[PDB]
């Protein structure tokens, strides 16, 4: 039996500190014909060959999705440090891992475009002698999480629960969208076959 | 306890500082960039509620006293909030400084000296500055300077003399000696061990310096002395003081326009890399993302997405109003920006990695407690930002880059050339900042009474600076008042000290990355070690001793000339054979 991949093609794509994760274990996936649904732009795979992704029994895939845009390619590149590494995601490299980023065609009409990309500058607690930061663990979430989720209205706008400070920074889409997946492969390994 | 409770206010004026500063930096930026009148009266608004706010707050702070509070960053932070300042003024007196204080600003930028042969030229501070800064006539350079003393300094005699007695009562009433004393507890701290400074150590310190640099000082005079005397016959004399007005610009402060007149050989031809810029096709993204790489290649972070979205690098096409001035913007909520209007040339290749260096600076204590969110002392980020520019200009690294053929060649002319141009422009500037701060000095703490104003000033110019007026000051004048910083309410001894540290850092990064040779050929690229430990220098904030700071890079905690006359070494040796024995 296969698995579908319309919960990742429809909706509007969350942003990326909110990104959502799709888990899969028996299924014969296909997935030449998902990429062929948008315009890839990069494809950059560690620990597997971008080919050999495609076949290959796997125990278990995973896809994190989310709205990026495609001209941050070198923020989210590993040995980079910054807000999109720590604060929004980090990306594991203990399984075998591809990034992919690709715009959206106009074909798709089933994926709906969100207002701005957005994500988030700092997150941290705060005390007389400064700004003790909290960082992402490899594939988590951020502990900002709950108070990011009460939304931005304006760039560098911060929310407060007296402990945890958040600010997050927007701007608005233009164009098309563009969208980032990340595709991990983890090996009983007969599950997930193609 | 009291330090628990000041623990807790400390947490939330952070927590409500860190808001308020934004909103009224982003005000202001948004003004700066686009000049109308809501900007501006958005700008006023913002700026209002964050005075409001520390106001408000500064007189919560006074509950806490200093003698039961121990750790030294609570403490640091409380010295902050409780200072009084011009508040102390008895309410009249206040207004009356304001008054003054205004006064005299508009006095100095409305100055307007005309021709004495032609009253239908008349010329304001700019063009009057271009004529000094071109001309090499003698009396058509005369005139403009006794003009400019005359007309714009002889009108804030009178309200200097205010000034100083109202700047001494708010400084006694704030627990000071004098208003001088006032200005040198910038550089006070505390420390455990050797680590503490004093404002009464300052004086000594910076007379002992300038005794150091001295000797090299005299040589470059000299040389300078001797080519002024070809270039103006008949009106220097062989071993005498330099006329004041002769010196490039008004006052003296920069030589760096006698290079004309005192390049060594102009048969040999200086570095240009313009032409090749332009060949190239470089741009202002091509700039600053080669100052990035710069930066990135000794080990410090990159820039954050919103530096780039949000920076304004070139002057825009929309015809908007822009202030037009190379800035570096910290504004808050990790948002850091650029203001320059760039073009394709050398000068804004070196300010580019300028500015990237004090946002370097600005990102690397991005996590220390607001008050602390400062250079360790008033010298430390200027320094900071100049030892880049120093590395930055060599041929090595042009080179490198290919900005110059590598088969450029090298010989001592050249270097004698450029060591040169860096003496006008550095250490001829130093003997200028000594004694204007000492007459300052004196001023305020009353040693020079106000009978004896200029008779001293002029003095100290043929002691210190070896200059000598063109004519004679009576009383009615006031020469240092004429300047900027002086009218202005500055505070001058910033440039005395971010040289002093500027080269002390620089061979510290130049022991680290192994270099071998003069020191003057020193490139810190392509060296995380180097980097290592000026970051590690970078990120302590305010929140150490400044002497401290300054161990953490050069390994002392004291300010040394040794390594500035370290650099100019192969130049000093060079002076003292062509001079000879005219050296005084
Ligand atoms: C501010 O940051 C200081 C130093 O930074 C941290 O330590 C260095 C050694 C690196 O691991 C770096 O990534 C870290 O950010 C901390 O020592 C200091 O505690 C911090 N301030 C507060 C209030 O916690
Ligand atoms: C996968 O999908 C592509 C889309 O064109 C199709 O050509 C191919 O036959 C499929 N492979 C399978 C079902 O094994
Ligand atoms: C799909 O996109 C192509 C290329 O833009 C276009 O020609 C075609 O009409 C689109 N089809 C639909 C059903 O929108
Ligand atoms: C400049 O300020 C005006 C004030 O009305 C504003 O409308 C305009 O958008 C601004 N220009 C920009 C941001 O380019
Ligand atoms: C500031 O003035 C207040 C009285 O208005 C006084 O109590 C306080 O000690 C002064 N602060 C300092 C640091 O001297
Ligand atoms: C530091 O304090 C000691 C002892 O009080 C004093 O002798 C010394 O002059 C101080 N150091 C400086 C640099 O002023
Ligand atoms: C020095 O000469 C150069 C040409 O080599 C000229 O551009 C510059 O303006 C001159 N400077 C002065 C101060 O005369
Ligand atoms: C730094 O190293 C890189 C690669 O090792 C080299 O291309 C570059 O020229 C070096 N930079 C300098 C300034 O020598
Ligand atoms: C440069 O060195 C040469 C020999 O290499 C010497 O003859 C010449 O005088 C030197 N010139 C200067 C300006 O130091
Ligand atoms: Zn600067």
């Amino acid at each position: 039996q296969e698995c579908d991949f319309t919960p990742m093609l429809t909706g509007t794509p969350p942003p990326i500190y909110n990104f959502k994760r799709l888990v899969f274990t028996n299924c014969n996936y296909n997935l030449t014909k998902l990429l062929s649904l948008f315009q890839v732009s990069e494809f950059s795979c560690h620990q597997v060959s971008p080919s050999s992704l495609a076949t290959g029994c796997y125990s278990s895939l995973t896809v994190d999705y989310f709205a990026y845009s495609t001209d941050m390619s070198s923020y989210l590149q590993p040995g980079s440090a910054g807000e999109i590494v720590q604060f929004n995601y980090k990306q594991d490299f203990s399984n075998p891992t591809c990034r992919v980023l690709a715009t959206v065609p106009q074909n798709l009409t089933t994926i709906t475009k969100p207002s701005n990309y957005a994500y988030l500058t700092e997150c941290y607690k705060t005390s007389a002698y400064g700004k003790n930061y909290l960082y992402n663990a490899p594939g988590g979430y951020t502990p900002c999480l709950s108070l990011a989720s009460r939304g931005f209205s304006t760039k560098y706008q911060s929310h407060s629960d007296g402990e945890l400070t958040t600010t997050g920074y927007i701007y608005p889409v233009t164009g098309n969208l563009q969208m980032a997946f990340i595709i991990s492969v983890q090996y009983d390994t007969n599950s997930v076959c193609p | 306890t009291t330090e628990e409770e000041a623990r807790r206010f400390l947490v939330k004026f952070n927590h409500e500082a860190e808001n308020l500063s934004h909103e009224s930096a982003l005000a202001s930026w948004d003004y700066n960039t686009n000049i109308t009148d809501e900007n501006a009266k958005k700008m006023n608004e913002a700026d209002n509620k964050w005075s409001d706010f520390y106001k408000e707050q500064s007189k919560i702070a006074q509950g806490f006293p200093l003698q039961e509070i121990k750790d030294p960053i609570i403490k640091l932070q409380l010295q902050i909030l409780q200072q009084n300042g011009s508040s102390v003024l008895t309410a009249e007196k206040r207004k009356r400084l304001s008054t003054i204080l205004t006064t005299m600003s508009t006095i100095y930028s409305t100055g307007k000296v005309c021709n004495p042969n032609n009253p239908q030229q008349c010329f304001t501070l700019s063009g009057l500055e271009d004529i000094m800064e071109k001309s090499k006539d003698y009396h058509e350079r005369l005139w403009v300077w006794e003009g400019w003393r005359s007309e714009v300094g002889k009108q804030l005699r009178p309200l200097y003399e205010e000034y100083v007695e109202l700047k001494n009562e708010m400084a006694r009433g704030n627990n000071y000696k004098d208003y001088g004393d006032y200005w040198r507890g910038d550089y006070e701290t505390e420390g455990e061990k050797g680590y503490n400074y004093s404002r009464n150590y300052l004086m000594e310190d910076v007379d002992r310096i300038f005794l150091e640099i001295k000797p090299l000082y005299e040589q470059l005079h000299a040389y300078v002395r001797a080519k002024l005397m070809k270039a103006y016959p008949s009106h220097i004399s062989p071993t005498g003081c330099l006329p004041a007005h002769l010196l490039g610009d008004m006052w003296g402060r920069f030589w760096t326009n006698l290079y004309n007149l005192t390049v060594p050989l102009e048969k040999e031809p200086n570095i240009d890399v313009t032409d090749t810029m332009k060949k190239q096709s470089w741009d202002a993204e091509k700039i600053f993302k080669e100052a990035e790489k710069f930066y990135s290649s000794v080990g410090l972070p990159n820039m954050t997405p919103g530096f780039w979205r949000d920076s304004m690098l070139t002057e825009p096409s929309d015809g908007r109003q822009v202030v037009c001035h190379p800035t570096a913007w910290d504004l808050g909520k990790n948002d850091f920006r650029i203001k320059m209007c760039t073009k394709v040339t050398m000068d804004d290749f070196l300010t580019a990695h300028h500015e990237m260096g004090h946002i370097q600076y600005d990102m690397a204590y991005a996590n220390q407690s607001y008050l602390l969110r400062n250079g360790a002392n008033e010298g430390f980020h200027e320094a900071v930002g100049e030892v880049m520019s120093l590395s930055v200009a060599t041929p090595k690294h042009l080179k490198g880059m290919g900005l110059l053929p590598s088969d450029f060649s090298e010989n001592n002319e050249t270097e004698i050339n450029f060591l040169l141009k860096q003496a006008l422009t550095i250490v001829g500037t130093l003997p200028f900042t000594y004694m204007l701060e000492k007459w300052r000095w004196m001023v305020f703490e009353g040693k020079i009474p106000k009978e004896q104003w200029m008779e001293k000033w002029w003095e100290m110019k043929r002691e210190i600076v070896g200059v000598v007026e063109p004519l004679p000051h009576d009383e009615t004048y006031c020469d240092p008042a004429s300047l900027f910083h002086v009218a202005n309410d500055y505070s001058f001894i910033r440039y005395f000290t971010r040289t002093i540290l500027e080269f002390q850092f620089q061979e510290a990064l130049c022991r680290t990355a192994k270099h071998q040779g003069p020191l003057h050929k020193c490139d810190i690229s392509n060296s995380t070690e180097a980097g290592k430990k000026l970051n590690d220098m970078l990120k302590l904030g305010k929140s150490t001793p400044w002497t401290y700071a300054l161990e953490k890079i050069a390994e002392t905690k004291e300010m040394d000339a040794k390594p500035l006359l370290n650099y100019f070494n192969p130049l000093f040796r060079w002076l003292k054979e062509q001079n000879g024995n005219s050296v005084g």
